[PDB]
C-alpha cells in the first residue's frame, strides 16, 4: 500500500518528480490523487513525452518486465551509465538546474547524491541556486558536518531540532518535517500584525496601475479564501488560518490598535485604505447595516463629451499611461488607423519597461481594433453605395495591405500563457480578456 | 505565385511532400525549434568574419595574404592578435566593425511568424531580437552562464555562441580558438539546455552550410 | 640559434634524441601523396574530377562516402594498385638515422625508414599494432602510429576514414600512451612535418594544454619556401615548441625541398 507520506509529498504541487527508487508506489500514489504524470524510464519515452509533466525514474521499472535489464542494480551497470542512458542524464541535469530541488529520504552518502554534490558544485560556476535537504537520522547533525555541506552547496533542514522522536520513529519525523511545510502553505503560522498588513500587500499592490477591480472578481485575488460581494460585504469560505482579511477592518476602525507598528507599515496601511475605499469594498458581513452605493464612472467616453477629448489628443504627452489613454480615446472617436499606429508604438516603447499591464492590455486592444476593421471594411466593400448613397472607400489600400502581413496567424488563445511567471502569478486577474467568453457568466443568471 | 507553389509540389519529390507534412503536424502542436546561423546573418549585410580576419592580418605583416589564406590560418590568426599583440586592441576592432546597425530581413519575420517556441541561434547580433521586438513575442534571452536560472518565461532564445548585450568584449563572445577548445568548461549549462531542447522538441535547421564547425 | 645546435648535440650524445619523422621524410622518394588517392576515389564517386577550395572536412570525407556506398572490396583494390611500388632511400633517411636517437617516430605508411633501418644495420624493434607492444624484443623502438601494411593492403589496418581518426582513442590505446611516455621522457625534434597536420597540431595542442613547466621542449625544422615571420614564431614559442627555420641560412627556389631538407640536416650533423 501507499504511505501518507507519499500522499504529502504530492499534496505540495511539485512540478516534477524524479524518483531512484525502482517501485510503483509512487505512480500509484499519483494515479489515486487524479494528478497525470507522462513516466520516463527507458530512452524511448524522452522522445514521445505526451505531457507537461515527468516522473523521472532515473533507475528504471519493472513496467516492461521483471528483467534485470530494465534496472540498473549491478556494478556493470554502474560504470556503463553515461554511454547507456546518456538522454535522462542530461534531463536531469537540466531540471536541477532550473527549477528548486528538494531531497527527501536520503543518507548523507547514498551514492547518487555525491555525483551531484562532484558535477553539480565544482564543474559549475556561481551561477547555482542551492538545493534543499532533509535529514532524518536520529541523532542530531554535529555542526563541524553542516559547514562542510553547506559548502559543498546544499542547505540542510535536519529533524531532530523539530521534535524528539525516538530512534525506530522515522515517520513522525518525516511528518513533523512535512507539515512544517504543507501546514504552512500560509494561513496558520501567522500571529503577528506585521504578517496580516504584508500578506495583503503582497497580493494587492500589482493591482495599484489599474483603475478599477471588479469585486465578483477580487475573489480570485485570495486564492478562494473569501467570496466578495457585490454590495460591499465579505464572507469567510475557505480561509481555514487567522483570517488576514478580517482582522484588517478590526485595523481599520480602531484609532489607536494602529500605533504598535513599525514607521514603514503606516504608509502601507493607508495605502492599502486608500485602495480599498476607491474599489468600493467597506466593512465586514456582520457589521454591515447601511450601504447606500452610488456607482460614479469617470471617463470621458461614457458621458460623451466629445469636445474635451479632441483638445485631450492634440497635446504634449507625458507618459505611457497617458498615451495608452489616448490610444482608446481616438478609437472612440473613429480615426482607427491613426490609434493602430499608437498601439503599435507603445508596444514597441514599453517592452523594455517593467510589468506589462500595459504591453498586455495594448496587445488585446490592437488585435480587437484588427477585428473591427477588417469587420468594417468587409461590409463597406459588400454593400457598396447602397450604405450611404455614395461610393466611399474609406481607407487606403497601403494599410489593408500591412496590417494583413502584420496580422498573419497570431492566435491570441495563448497571449497569456507566454507572459512572464512573475506577470501570470501577479495579475491572473485579467486571464479572461483574451477569451471571447467573458461575459458568458452572467447571462446564466439572467435566466 | 499559389499556382506556382502547386505546380512545384506536382513535381515535387515526395520526400519533400513528406517532410514538409511533418513540419506542419510538428507546428501545429508548438513544437518546433528552428536554428538560425550565419546565412540569415549575411542577408542583412552584417559584416562576415571573413573581413575581421582580414584585417587582423593586415596589423602584423604589410599586406594580405595572397591567394587563399589557409584552412588552418583562419583559426589561428586571430589568437596571435589576441595573445602577442595585445588583448586591449581586440575590443577596439570588435567596436570598430561590429557596431554598424542595420535593419531586418523579411525571412526574419517568416522564421518568426511560424510560432517558433524555442529559438537557438550561433549568432552574436541581436536582430532577431529586434524582429521579436516588432513582432510583438516575448523571448527570455540566455546569454551567458549566469542566465540560466533566473530565466522569466517558458520560451528561450538561447544564444550559444554569446551575444554583446553587456559590453563590447572579448571575453563575452566565443571567437577565438582558445574560447572554442575550453567551451565545455565554461558553458556547461547552456550547451545541457540546448541538447535537451534538441532532444525532446523537431528541430529545423536554417542558414548553415554543410560543413561548419556547430 | 647555434646554441639550439649544440643542446641537439648535447642530447644526442648520451641517450636523449628521438626525431619524429612525417610526410616531408617521405616525398622526397616520390611515394605517392595521399590527394592523388583522394582524386581517385573521386573520380568513380561523383564522376568527373574538379578543383578548386573546400573545406578540409571535405578534404578527409571524400573516402568515408566510398567507404560507405561502395563497400570494402573496391578500398582494398584501390590501396592495393595505388601503393604496391617499390621506391629508394633518398639521402635524409639515412642522415636521420646517422644521428643514433634512442627511439624515431613516424606516421607514414611506408617501409623506407624500416628498410633504411636493415641497409644500415640497426636492429630496431618495429611496434606496428595493438599485438606488437605486448611481445616487444628490446630497448629502442620503431613506433607506427598511424598503423602499417606489413600483414597487406587492407582499410583496418591503417587510419585514413574520418571514424578511425575519431576512434583513436578506443581502438589504439597502448600505442598513444606509449607515445606519451616516449615524449615525456625524451628530448624530441620534428622534421619534415607540416602544420596543419592534425597529428601534430593536436598531439601537442591537447597534451601541453594542460601539464605543469616540468616539461623538455620539442625542436621543429621548418620546411617552407619563405623564412617565417616573427609574430608567428613568438606565438609558437607560446605554444611550448622551438622553431629551427630552414629559409634564414639558405636561399633556393620553390621546388627544391630536398636541398633544404639537406641543408638543415648537413647543419646539424656538422657538429660532431
Amino acid at each position: 500500500p501507499t504511505n501518507p507520506i507519499h500522499d504529502k509529498i504530492l499534496a505540495m504541487n511539485p512540478a516534477h518528480v524524479i524518483t531512484t527508487n525502482y517501485d510503483n508506489l509512487i505512480d500509484t500514489a499519483c494515479w489515486k490523487r487524479g494528478k497525470y504524470f507522462s513516466v520516463i524510464s527507458a530512452e524511448e519515452d524522452v522522445a514521445n513525452a505526451t505531457s507537461s509533466r515527468y516522473l523521472l525514474k532515473v533507475a528504471g521499472d519493472f513496467r516492461k518486465g521483471f528483467k534485470g535489464e530494465n534496472v540498473v542494480l549491478k556494478e556493470d551497470d554502474y560504470l556503463n551509465y553515461d554511454q547507456n542512458y546518456p538522454l535522462i542524464s542530461n534531463l536531469m541535469k537540466t531540471i536541477i538546474a532550473t527549477h528548486t530541488i528538494v531531497f527527501i529520504g536520503y543518507g548523507l552518502g547514498d551514492y547518487n547524491i555525491n555525483m551531484l554534490l562532484n558535477w553539480v558544485r565544482k564543474l559549475q560556476k556561481d551561477s547555482f541556486h542551492k538545493p534543499f535537504f532533509i535529514r532524518t537520522d536520529p541523532s542530531p547533525i554535529e555542526n563541524e558536518t553542516l559547514i562542510y555541506y553547506e559548502n559543498k552547496g546544499l542547505r540542510i533542514i535536519d529533524a531532530a531540532s523539530l521534535i524528539d522522536s525516538n530512534e525506530y520513529d522515522y515517520l513522525e519525523r518525516y511528518s513533523a518535517v512535512m507539515d512544517l511545510l504543507i501546514e504552512s502553505q500560509e494561513n496558520k503560522f501567522i500571529t503577528k500584525d506585521d504578517e496580516v498588513i504584508d500578506y495583503i500587500y503582497g497580493k494587492i499592490s500589482p493591482l495599484f496601475a489599474l483603475q478599477y477591480i471588479r469585486k465578483i472578481d477580487l475573489k480570485h485575488v485570495f486564492e478562494y479564501d473569501y467570496h466578495f460581494e457585490v454590495n460591499g460585504t465579505v464572507v469567510r469560505h475557505k480561509n481555514k488560518g487567522f483570517g488576514y482579511m478580517e482582522r484588517f477592518f478590526e485595523l481599520k476602525e480602531s484609532c489607536d490598535e494602529r500605533s504598535k507598528l513599525s514607521k514603514k507599515q503606516y504608509e502601507r496601511f493607508n495605502a492599502l485604505f486608500n485602495f480599498f475605499e476607491k474599489n468600493g469594498v467597506i466593512c465586514m458581513a456582520k457589521d454591515a447595516g447601511t450601504l447606500n452605493t452610488s456607482i460614479e464612472i469617470n471617463s470621458l467616453a461614457y458621458h460623451g463629451k466629445y469636445d474635451v477629448m479632441k483638445k485631450f489628443i492634440e497635446e504634449q504627452s507625458v507618459s505611457i499611461e497617458d498615451d495608452y489613454k489616448k490610444a482608446f480615446f481616438l478609437a472612440c472617436l473613429g480615426r482607427w488607423e491613426e490609434s493602430y499606429d499608437l498601439y503599435s508604438n507603445i508596444i514597441l516603447n514599453s517592452i523594455d519597461e517593467s510589468n506589462g499591464c500595459v504591453y498586455y492590455l495594448s496587445q488585446i486592444n490592437r488585435y480587437r481594433i484588427y477585428q473591427s476593421i477588417t469587420q468594417a471594411v468587409t461590409q463597406f466593400n459588400g454593400l457598396g453605395l447602397l450604405t450611404f448613397g455614395r461610393h466611399y472607400k474609406p481607407f487606403t489600400d497601403e494599410f489593408l495591405a500591412r496590417i494583413e502581413r502584420e496580422m498573419t496567424n497570431f492566435n491570441i488563445d495563448d497571449l497569456f500563457n507566454g507572459m512572464p511567471f512573475e506577470f501570470q502569478k501577479k495579475y491572473k486577474i485579467l486571464e479572461f480578456l483574451s477569451d471571447n467568453q467573458f461575459l458568458y457568466d452572467d447571462t446564466v443568471k439572467l435566466f | 505565385y499559389g499556382e506556382k507553389l502547386k505546380e512545384v509540389f506536382l513535381m515535387l519529390d515526395n520526400n519533400v511532400v513528406e517532410c514538409i507534412k511533418e513540419i506542419t503536424e510538428s507546428s501545429r502542436n508548438g513544437k518546433l525549434v528552428f536554428f538560425v546561423g550565419a546565412g540569415v546573418s549575411t542577408l542583412s549585410d552584417y559584416p562576415q568574419w571573413w573581413r575581421l580576419v582580414d584585417k587582423y592580418h593586415e596589423e602584423l605583416y604589410g599586406s594580405p595574404k595572397k591567394g587563399n589564406y589557409s584552412s588552418d590560418e583562419y583559426l589561428r590568426i586571430p589568437q596571435i592578435f589576441y595573445n602577442v599583440k595585445g588583448e586591449m586592441a581586440f575590443d577596439g576592432i570588435l567596436k570598430d566593425f561590429f557596431q554598424v546597425d542595420k535593419p531586418t530581413n523579411p525571412i526574419h519575420d517568416k522564421i518568426l511568424a511560424m510560432n517558433p517556441a524555442h529559438v537557438i541561434t550561433t549568432n552574436y547580433d541581436n536582430l532577431i531580437d529586434t524582429a521579436c521586438w516588432k513582432r510583438g513575442k516575448y523571448f527570455s534571452v540566455i546569454s551567458a552562464e549566469e542566465d540560466v536560472a533566473n530565466a522569466t518565461s517558458s520560451r528561450y532564445l538561447l544564444k550559444v555562441a554569446g551575444d554583446f548585450r553587456k559590453g563590447f568584449k572579448g571575453e563575452n563572445v566565443v571567437l577565438k580558438e582558445d574560447d572554442y577548445l575550453n567551451y565545455d568548461q565554461n558553458y556547461p549549462l547552456i550547451s545541457n539546455l540546448m541538447k535537451t531542447i534538441i532532444a525532446t522538441h523537431t528541430i529545423v535547421f536554417i542558414g548553415y552550410g554543410l560543413g561548419d564547425y556547430n | 640559434v647555434v646554441e639550439c645546435i649544440k643542446e641537439i648535440t648535447e642530447s644526442s650524445r648520451n641517450g636523449k634524441l628521438v626525431f619524429f619523422v612525417g610526410a616531408g621524410v617521405s616525398t622526397l622518394s616520390d611515394y605517392p601523396q595521399w590527394w592523388r588517392l583522394v582524386d581517385k576515389y573521386h573520380e568513380e564517386l561523383y564522376g568527373s574530377p574538379k578543383k578548386g577550395n573546400y573545406s578540409s572536412d571535405e578534404y578527409l570525407r571524400i573516402p568515408q562516402i566510398f567507404y560507405n556506398v561502395k563497400g570494402e572490396m573496391a578500398f582494398d583494390g584501390i590501396l592495393k594498385d595505388f601503393f604496391q611500388v617499390d621506391k629508394p632511400t633518398n639521402p635524409i633517411h639515412d642522415k636521420i638515422l646517422a644521428m643514433n636517437p634512442a627511439h624515431v617516430i613516424t606516421t607514414n605508411y611506408d617501409n623506407l625508414i624500416d628498410t633504411a633501418c636493415w641497409k644500415r644495420g640497426k636492429y630496431f624493434s618495429v611496434i606496428s599494432a595493438e599485438e606488437d607492444v605486448a611481445n616487444a624484443t628490446s630497448s629502442r623502438y620503431l613506433l607506427k602510429v598511424a598503423g602499417d601494411f606489413r600483414k597487406g593492403f587492407k582499410g583496418e589496418n591503417v587510419v585514413l576514414k574520418e571514424d578511425d581518426y575519431l576512434n583513436y582513442d578506443q581502438n589504439y590505446p597502448l600505442i598513444s600512451n606509449l607515445m606519451k611516455t616516449i615524449i615525456a621522457t625524451h628530448t624530441i625534434v620534428f622534421i619534415g612535418y607540416g602544420l596543419g597536420d592534425y597529428n601534430i597540431n593536436m598531439l601537442l595542442n591537447w597534451v601541453r594544454k594542460l601539464q605543469k613547466d616540468s616539461f623538455h621542449k620539442p625542436f621543429f625544422i621548418r620546411t617552407d619556401p619563405s623564412p617565417i615571420e616573427n609574430e608567428t614564431l613568438i606565438y609558437y614559442e607560446n605554444k611550448g615548441l622551438r622553431i629551427i627555420d630552414a629559409a634564414s641560412l639558405i636561399d633556393s627556389n620553390e621546388y627544391d625541398y630536398l636541398e633544404r631538407y639537406s641543408a638543415v640536416m648537413d647543419l646539424l650533423i656538422e657538429s660532431q
